[PDB]
């Protein structure tokens, strides 16, 4: 099952930064946003390949819910720059706390385009 | 979905 491989390893990057995101310092943090965001390229090329054999009525949303990880990996984005830009400010450790919120919800959403993809391979067997 | 993925990664370049 390459799918949950592929969540499976993203998620496992997204616990990795949030365990380093406190203790680094901001402006370490790219590559630790870089190895989650090529995690997500892998899965999101997996998904790509497997859609042709789910049903049709099942793709529109396995579709949304890959659209959802892209928009969550730019606000993980948007928030690590935020980090960086107020290190050594009175907002380091609130921007730091931002850019875990944005990697956790990243998180979720794998696990629901998991759920998704899974709903639909059961409708398969049918 | 994959070209606007890559796109946004090339950020992190
Ligand atoms: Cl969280
Ligand atoms: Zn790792």
């Amino acid at each position: 099952d390459k799918v949950y491989e592929n969540v499976t390893g993203l998620v496992k990057a997204v616990i990795e930064m949030s365990s380093k995101i406190q203790p680094a310092p901001p402006e370490e943090y790219v590559p630790m946003v870089k190895e989650v965001g090529l995690a997500l390229r892998t899965l999101l090329a997996t998904v790509d390949e497997t859609i042709p054999l789910l049903p049709a009525s099942t793709h529109r949303e396995i579709e949304m819910a890959q659209k959802l990880l892209n928009s969550d990996l730019g606000e993980l984005i948007n928030k690590m720059k935020l980090a960086q830009q107020y290190v050594m400010t009175s907002l380091q450790q609130e921007y730091k706390k931002q850019m875990l919120t944005a990697a956790h919800a990243l998180a979720v959403d794998a696990k629901n385009l998991l759920d998704v993809i899974d709903q639909a391979r059961l409708k398969m067997l049918g | 979905n994959l070209x606007e993925l890559d796109r946004l990664l090339x950020e992190l370049n």
